[PDB]
């Protein structure tokens, strides 16, 4: 059981590993807009420019 | 899919994948017992020559 | 095939190969027997004479 | 876990493991008891045949 309970926690952790990997990803798009924001937050731009930001 | 490709695999192999270094262990165990037992049944066939005196 | 071919040896091998330290047991068994068997019909060679006197 | 297993497995290694090297002096000692009593054996089988004389 101890050593079933060890390999349970291995394969637990693998678990928590990936979400974490998955929210990498989801981490990395999230700032992304966040500076295409910038950009867009800008006053030098026009419809149609900040349209295609809207399109990203 | 790279970093769940990485999670998952060594989710398998600690699943799947033996310790070979904790397999020896146990392998010379069996190494070591089968020669105990191999003996002592080599002593045990001899014993019943005790009373053909 | 291998698979097969592994699985087929080892199942036709327990039918037909046989134990050697088990078969020993019984060898031994046996050949203790002989001499009791041969001891023993020398004592009933011996058992006339008994009334010769 | 590791830790816990480690102990553990000691812990019942001491209760149910025999010491080999002091079960081998055990063996050689009721062996020899054994040629002993068995020898004594022949010797009181033939001490009855005195009387016949």
């Amino acid at each position: 059981g101890l050593r079933r309970a060890e390999q349970n926690t291995e394969d637990g952790m693998s678990l928590i590993q990936t979400a974490e990997g998955y929210l990498q990803e989801t981490h990395e798009i999230v700032q992304r807009v966040r500076v295409l924001a910038v950009q867009a937050a800008n006053g030098i731009y026009s419809e149609e420019d900040r349209q295609q930001i809207q399109v990203e | 899919l790279m970093n769940a490709y990485e999670n998952t695999q060594a989710s398998e192999s600690r699943i799947r994948d033996t310790d070979m270094a904790e397999q020896m262990t146990s392998f010379t165990r069996y190494q070591i017992l089968t020669q105990a037992a191999t003996s002592m049944l080599a002593q045990a066939n001899m014993k019943s020559q005790s009373v053909m005196r």
